[PDB]
């Protein structure tokens, strides 16, 4: 003749979390920059045989 | 499908509510609570 109860109280929990974060960075650009491909020497014959 | 049908988002202060109750007067319940406004920065023209 026993009736269950309409729910069971649980233990309730808490939860902390944490989250670290660091960044770091570093650009350097320095000196000087030359041309590396340059036109070179020509030549050129002709002429007229006949 | 498809690349017409129009549909509703809500947005403000929602709220919802299930109890339960026990002879001692203790509380079992589900609680959803949301609070959202309108943002200018993230809205797209299309």
């Amino acid at each position: 003749l026993a009736t269950p109860s309409p729910f069971d109280m649980e233990k309730m929990v808490w939860l902390d979390v944490n989250i670290l974060e660091i960044r770091k960075s570093v650009l350097e650009n320095f000196g000087v920059d030359w041309s590396k491909q340059i036109p070179g020497p020509f030549a050129a014959f002709g002429k007229d045989f006949v | 499908a498809a690349g017409q049908n129009v549909t509703y988002k809500d947005y403000g202060i929602k709220l919802e509510f299930e109890p339960r109750v026990d002879d001692d007067n203790n509380v079992s319940m589900r609680v959803l609570a949301d609070v959202s406004d309108i943002d200018p920065a993230t809205s797209v023209s299309l």
